[PDB]
């Protein structure tokens, strides 16, 4: 019946055979989950005297 | 291209009448599922082709079903490279002036 | 030195730690290698008689 058994889970898609398998099996979101700087509450309260 | 691993792969598309078309979905003229389904494949026997001809009747429905297969050709990339050292006094104070 | 190792063969890349791996590990050429029709004699030497 030429199904599309889940290729990620291991079941090869019905069209594929021998050693072919599916190749694009997931859409990569090209936007990373990045963190931000943890805030500072003591560094601002500091005058700088040169040396 | 860069940023894509080290492998090129393509897709092969086997024809219907081909021994490489080892598929499951196949039902013969008598309406019975068979272990094959690339019709007569690649064999050229008169008896075999006669027995696997997609012959159809007046009131005929799910009688002859074919199947298709797909193949992939991997291709990789490797790295090579050698080198050689040479001292300074092995280039200035030497017989030949064009050793480098 | 964080090295690429070999993700295709199983070795995870150094920066890809815990449950992660490279998510573009090859290239689809997208140009299938197909075969043409078999040469056909017999058939073109034929007259037709309409019914």
């Amino acid at each position: 019946m030429l199904n599309y058994n889940a290729p990620i889970d291991g079941q090869k898609s019905s069209i594929d055979g021998a050693g072919s398998d599916q190749m694009n099996t997931f859409y990569w979101l090209k936007k990373a989950i990045i963190q931000a700087r943890k805030d500072q509450y003591f560094m601002p309260l500091a005058s700088v005297t040169n040396m | 291209p860069k940023n894509m691993g080290k492998t090129i792969k393509v897709y092969e598309y086997v024809p219907l009448l081909d021994d490489r078309n080892i598929n499951d979905q196949g039902i013969d003229a008598n309406g019975a599922h068979i272990v094959n389904g690339n019709l007569y494949g690649s064999s050229k026997d008169i008896g075999t082709i006669t027995s696997k001809l997609p012959l159809l009747t007046e009131n005929g429905g799910r009688v002859n079903r074919v199947g298709f297969t797909r193949l992939s050709r991997e291709g990789s990339i490797h790295k090579f490279g050698f080198f050689y050292e040479f001292t300074q006094e092995s280039l200035d104070f030497d017989s030949d002036d064009q050793l480098k």
